């Protein structure tokens, strides 16, 4: 016996109503996917595990119209079972079979594929002509690249069911415990076997269970499924939230404040966002399958539309804004809107993408709310001038004087409380498995959000809190059973010092070949808002926003560790790639990434990431990257300010182009500062192996020519003062002439008629980006 | 309408492009130096019940720039309905994150008609490293410093809407004193020094209830569309508290702003400027 | 209090070739737009202050009567004991080097260096009287 409530049955029944597909894909039961998955769950009840799998087999047995057009076979099947064993009513269990059946349609267009393809794979959401092989979601041993093999042999499908058999046996039957099991094994499995299916099976079950839970919270019953008034009445409600002012929040801090501290302002922005996501889910009564995505301060939640839910969301938005204003004075703001939708608003109707129409209505309400940044304060423009207001030297907070503690490092400096909490977090980050979400007035609360307080779950400590946020893994370990497992991912690569902590700006400015400079890269994915507007169903948005997030959360750390080099090939390098690169990943969201480190390895990582991003997609999405090279003892708000001004300089021009180095140019409008990606790798295959041998050493017989290569950039500045060949064409032939080397750069001595006919710049103009990188690497 | 454009022609770098409250601070320090404290009491009363100035804006060779109104973000799709949908997206975000517009394109944005952004900005914010030397054993210890550098004909202007008798006695003598001292920033290194010229500029603005501010305002009621500029200041070596201003280009409906007096424990009261400078605008629906 | 502004205008001639430097391997400071070099106001004021502080360091005994704030200083630097203003002329430490900067308004009003070049101080300041344009 077990007391089970009704929303546990609907959220779990929709979450595994299509368990017969992977089992049906394998030849173990030879029956209809519902017939196989019903017997797959009835055999799982028979083995060690819960008693409820006999009840949960009904969702997989009857979930089509051909299986549910009886209305007499259903009732006598429930009579052979017993909802009285679980506390469920006869009417309660019959409602949830119609909630899950109807939500399976709103999850994806109801198109019948007749006979399923014997073994067609998951086609890529980016390039739908290609397809993924089946592989474990582990973030090691393989990068998912969409390839040309278009059929799955039925051996790993049988190995899939075996590996899924004992993972479902060990995990307890709740919603938060089955989602990481089904995500590791059913991510690269297509839901419907057809040509061009780009919906993963996990995201199809994650969105059936989201909609079916949101239908039961609203209160639609079984006869509201048979009739209309579920697809003709606004019952759902798309919540969307957005953090405004992130680059001004992380990257405002002064020359005081280490990288170790700057890295923990990013961990603290991630926990403010999860504190608001998990608060909406708890008060509205929903599970984490409702959260469509949560990547970089931008979340979407499918929820119900009741007057009791709108009253709760209006208070969560209220209490989160009066916390953010009091703690961070108008530097960080969360805009939360909700647009009521219906079942017809999911998917396509009448040849129109009605889901993207319902999101442009929601995106427009976010834009108006961002232009009213703290309107819900009522004392926002009223002034109070109580005396003795002092200011922190690390960030720019204005406190009352007296609330400034002495710091931990330098007791002469007096800083705010939340910079003493975030330096102790910065030392505790290299041994940190996650954070425990609990009440704010609790022992050991090290950082606080707007609703709940967070305790660091250390490497060898015990977790405390009503829900634990476990970092970078889908495996719950050494946590209590009722501890509500929430897995989150973060790009967390950092160079370790002789201690265990994070390397400083000194130690990254060291170990760079040539000059000692700090390299700062910043980039994003271009035209990404267009790509998310192509999605018909919310299960396609679930797949497109989760594969997109895993490149930057999960697979950008393997690119730094030298993995995946067969796909990447040969990139512009200055040295052989070390086993432990001095690269610190600060931030890496859905389409953004800020990374600091040594300049010669920031440069090589810029091409290693883009070449691997090209393979992860099908070439359909690209990267703009801005690169910078700075003095070390430069304030980090100024390093971030310059590369942000270089990333959009490389974005408004052609948007698929890198900004390598600084450049003086003419003003004639035909000259652009930033190289295309294929252009600069072509100039590296041409110009660099003639003059450069690697590891800060010039090519043989070109030693003691350090003054020679600065002359070619003095010739190049004659082109900048006046184009159309005033003097530079023969002076290049003279300096190559007097040294006896003329195989060096033959394109620079004679004028290019191909350059004049298209009004493109001369080949002497583009050699600035290849010489000036080699001159800094062979400085000393 | 017709405004007076006080053109500030740079003699070097500027520390910053001065807001409307650090121009009124600089004008107010210039009047008490030239005339005295009794003339500052009449300078304040002429702006409370009268004339208003704006923030400083760049120009580049008789191409005066003005801030982008905040009315063109809600209705940006509605402005660009007559455009090819394969390039409406990149046109939108490039138009949205722009900061300034010239007079031809600023008039078209107030009436929600299509427009273009400038291609070149007339200045650059430059990081110049300085050094501190020990006098005996010349140990170098560097720090980093920010400056605004202008082009060969570019510079900074600000607007004035008020009676000519107040301009001739207060604002025009102040700008000749402020040409020889600085206009905010490290003025001991020659930053903020400039030559002053006077012109007249005309803006064709539509008649409505809603109007954009060309200055920081410190609003007296809730605005319609806005951007929070949070700044404090420094007054004779005393730190001013950070006040929530409104940015240039924010939209009010019959809001004069209001001039704040801070005690600040100083020989005399410190007034922070905070007043509107309205030009009519058409909001979307 | 204000009376006027004596303005000195002149031509600076580089008789020997000049270097200031910004960090061809050691480039001189330039304009960001045109690319021409110049001489900063910080380099010329900071050299005139440095040359005149060594001038005043040698004459602290003879200028007590004309400048009464030089009675508090003995010639030398506070570098041999990592301590702020106590007796030595080069009393203020900025980051790693020692500079004469007077600590108040009333002391910098009667210093030959700081009535002209200015003083930072604590609880009071003294601004400069000269402006050295670029
Ligand atoms: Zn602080
Ligand atoms: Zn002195």
């Amino acid at each position: 016996q077990d007391p089970m409530e009704i929303d546990e049955l609907t959220a779990l029944g929709g979450l595994l109503h299509d368990i017969g597909k992977p089992v049906q894909r394998a030849g173990l039961y030879s029956g209809d996917h519902s017939t196989q998955g019903a017997r797959f769950l009835r055999d799982l009840a028979e083995n060690t595990g819960r008693a409820e799998y006999e009840l949960l087999s009904l969702f997989s047995e009857f979930h089509h119209k051909g299986h549910m057009k009886n209305d007499e076979l259903m009732i006598r099947r429930i009579k052979e079972l017993s909802p009285e064993r679980f506390g469920l009513t006869m009417e309660d269990v019959l409602n949830a079979l119609w909630i899950v059946y109807e939500a399976d349609n709103l999850a994806s267009g109801e198109r019948e594929e007749g006979q399923p393809q014997a073994s067609r794979p998951l086609y890529s959401v980016f390039n739908p002509g290609k397809a993924y092989p089946w592989a474990e979601l582990d973030f090691e041993k393989e990068l998912p690249v969409p390839g040309d093999v278009f059929s799955i042999r039925s051996q790993d499908y049988r190995e899939l069911v075996k590996r899924l058999w004992e993972e479902l046996s060990k995990a307890k039957l709740r919603s938060d415990r089955l989602l990481p099991v089904l995500e590791k094994y059913l991510t690269f499995v297509s839901s419907v076997t057809s040509e061009g299916n780009i919906i993963s099976l996990y995201d199809h079950m994650r969105m059936t269970s989201a909609i079916a839970l949101a239908m039961l919270r609203a209160g639609c019953t079984a006869e509201d499924v048979r009739s209309g008034r579920c697809r003709k009445e606004k019952r759902f409600l798309l919540i969307e939230g957005d953090f405004s002012g992130i680059q001004d929040f992380i990257y405002r801090v002064s020359g005081k404040g280490t990288l170790k501290y700057l890295r923990a302002r990013s961990a603290y922005l991630e926990l403010i966002g999860w504190d608001v996501v998990l608060e909406i889910l708890s008060r509205l009564g929903l599970t984490r399958a409702n959260v469509v995505f949560n990547a970089g301060g931008h979340f979407m939640i499918i929820a119900q539309n009741t007057p009791d839910a709108v009253k709760e969301l209006e208070e969560i938005r209220a209490k989160a804004v009066e916390w953010l204003y009091r703690e961070f004075e108008s530097d960080l703001y969360l805009a939360i809107e909700w647009e009521p939708v219906s079942g017809r608003e999911f998917g396509r109707e009448g040849g129109k993408n009605l889901f993207a129409e319902a999101r442009k209505r929601l995106k427009h309400k976010l834009t108006v709310r961002k232009l009213k940044r703290f309107g819900e304060i009522k004392g926002l423009f009223e002034h109070g001038h109580t005396e003795r207001l002092a200011e922190c030297p690390v960030c720019g907070r204005e406190l009352p004087e007296g609330k400034l503690e002495p710091s931990a490092s330098d007791p002469e400096t007096k800083v705010c409380p939340t910079c003493n909490r975030l330096v102790s977090l910065g030392g505790n980050l290299p041994k940190l498995l996650g954070f425990g979400r609990t009440a704010k007035n609790d022992a050991g609360v090290l950082v606080e959000g707007p609703f709940s307080g967070f305790v660091p779950y250390l490497q060898g400590g015990r977790p405390v809190g009503e829900q634990i946020l476990v970092k970078n893994t889908l495996n719950p370990g050494e946590i209590p059973e009722s501890a509500q497992f929430v897995p989150y991912f973060v790009a967390d690569y950092f160079k370790k010092d002789p201690k265990g902590g994070v390397a400083t700006f000194e130690e990254l400015s060291m170990a760079s070949t040539g000059t000692r400079r700090l390299g700062v890269m910043k980039g994003d994915v271009d035209r990404l808002g267009e790509f998310f507007s192509s999605m018909d169903s919310p299960s396609k948005l679930a797949t497109a926003s989760r594969f997109m997030d895993y490149f930057f959360k999960g697979y950008i750390g393997a690119i730094i560790e030298g993995k995946f080099g067969y796909i990447i090939g040969d990139v512009p390098s200055l040295r052989d790639w070390p086993e432990e690169p001095d690269i610190v990943v600060v931030y890496a969201g859905g389409d953004d990434f800020f990374i600091v480190g040594a300049w010669d390895q920031i440069f090589e990582l810029a091409f290693r990431v883009r070449r691997a991003f090209n393979a992860y997609t099908g070439g359909k999405l690209t990267l703009s990257v801005g690169l910078g090279y700075f003095d070390e003892r430069t304030p980090i708000y100024r390093m971030a300010d310059v590369v942000s001004e270089r990333l959009d300089t490389a974005k408004d021009e052609g948007r698929n182009r890198v900004f390598v180095v600084g450049r003086s140019r003419p003003l004639d409008g035909k000259h652009k500062l930033s190289y295309e990606w294929n252009h600069y790798e072509e100039l590296w295959r041409t110009y660099a192996p003639r003059i450069y041998a690697g590891n800060g050493r010039l090519k043989g017989k070109l030693e003691s020519k350090k003054g020679l290569l600065w002359k070619l950039l003095e010739i190049r500045e004659l082109y900048v003062r006046d184009p159309n060949d005033v003097r530079w064409a023969y002076l290049t032939a003279y300096l190559l002439g007097r040294h006896g080397l003329s195989d060096l750069f033959p394109e620079l001595v004679g004028i290019d008629t191909k350059a004049v006919e298209r009004k493109e710049p001369q080949p002497v103009y583009w050699v600035d980006g290849v010489l000036k990188i080699v001159l800094m690497a062979v400085r000393r | 309408p017709k405004f007076i454009a006080v053109k500030l022609i740079p003699k070097g770098p500027f520390r910053d492009i001065p807001r409307a409250d650090t121009l009124f601070g600089a004008i107010g320090n210039a009047i008490s130096a030239i005339h005295g404290q009794s003339a500052v009491e009449e300078l304040v009363d002429a702006f409370v019940g009268g004339a208003r100035i704006s923030s400083a804006f760049p120009y580049s060779g008789d191409t005066y720039y003005l801030p982008k109104p905040l009315s063109v973000e809600p209705a940006l799709e509605g402005i660009l309905t007559g455009l090819d949908e394969e390039e409406r997206y990149t046109t939108a975000k490039r138009l949205r994150k722009a900061k300034y517009l010239d007079l031809k394109n600023f008039e078209l944005a107030l009436r929600l008609r299509p427009f273009t952004i400038p291609e070149e900005i007339p200045y650059a914010r430059v990081d110049v490293p300085r050094v501190v030397l020990d006098r005996v054993t010349q140990d170098s210890s560097i720090y980093f410093w920010e400056e605004i550098r202008f082009r060969e004909k570019s510079g900074v202007y600000f607007l004035y809407s008020g009676p000519r008798e107040v301009f001739d006695g207060y604002i025009a003598p102040a700008m000749r004193f402020l040409g020889d001292t600085g206009i905010g920033g490290k003025s001991t290194w020659g930053a903020g020094l400039f030559e002053v010229e006077f012109h007249e500029m005309k803006i064709d603005a539509p008649g409505s209830e809603y109007s954009v501010t060309l200055s920081n305002a410190l609003p007296t009621k809730t605005p319609v569309l806005w951007r929070l500029l949070r700044k404090g200041g420094w007054s004779f070596g005393r730190r001013k508290p950070r006040m929530t201003f409104i940015a240039e280009g924010s939209i009010v409906k019959n809001d004069p702003g209001g001039m704040e007096r801070l005690e600040l424990g100083l020989s005399h009261e410190v007034y922070v400027y905070g007043l509107t400078f309205p030009l009519g605008v058409e909001l979307p629906e | 209090r204000f009376y006027g502004k004596i303005v000195i205008k002149g031509k600076i001639k580089a008789v020997t070739g000049l270097h200031i430097g910004s960090q061809i391997d050691n480039p001189v400071i330039k304009d960001p737009h045109t690319g021409l070099p110049y001489i900063p106001g910080s380099s010329l004021k900071g050299r005139l202050r440095s040359l005149f502080e060594i001038l005043v360091n040698s004459r602290l005994g003879e200028w007590r009567e004309k400048y009464p704030s030089l009675a508090n200083y003995s010639p030398g630097s506070c570098r041999p004991d990592n301590q702020e203003n106590c007796g030595k002329f080069f009393n203020r430490k900025i980051n790693r080097g020692w500079i004469h900067v007077c600590p108040d308004y009333e002391t910098a009003l009667a210093c030959p260096v700081c009535r002209l070049f200015g003083a930072s101080g604590k609880e009071s300041n003294f601004p400069s009287r000269i402006i050295v344009r670029d």
